[PDB]
């Protein structure tokens, strides 16, 4: 799911919204951890 | 002997899990590893014919 | 046929001890392998 917020540069405004469904993967792979990937 | 079949697990599959490993199972108490006493593949075939 | 010992009589059958009784090569199971009441044991040998 996901949600992209123009929206103020870096203080949150204490707003609300919601995420759209985007993406079904049908991987069938136990997952428990993950990391972010950085350049 | 194509087709190989999982007969040794730890734990019970969820909905729509795969299990692709080869890596071995050991079903007695005595700690193993690799193949041995109480160590066995987890995988086997049916020679079907 | 060695016997055919009927081993399940009325008893708890613990059957980890085989592990114990010797190192193995082969345990081929067609039930669970992880091992239920069966009545009957028919063990052969």
């Amino acid at each position: 799911y996901s949600k992209h917020t123009p929206i103020i540069g870096r203080d949150f405004p204490q707003g609300f919204s919601a995420l759209e469904p985007l993406v079904d993967l049908p991987i069938g792979i136990n997952i428990t951890r993950f990391q972010t990937l950085l350049a | 002997y194509d087709y190989w079949y999982r007969s040794l697990r730890k734990s019970k599959l969820k909905p729509f899990e795969r299990d692709i490993s080869t890596e071995i199972y050991q079903a007695g108490n005595k700690p193993c590893k690799g193949k041995g006493p109480n160590c066995y593949f987890p995988l086997e075939s049916y020679g079907f014919r | 046929y060695a016997w055919n010992r009927t081993r399940i009589s009325n008893c708890v059958a613990d059957y980890s001890v085989l592990y114990n009784f010797a190192p193995f090569f082969a345990f081929k199971c067609y039930g669970v392998s992880p091992t239920l009441c069966f009545t009957n044991v028919y063990a052969d040998s």
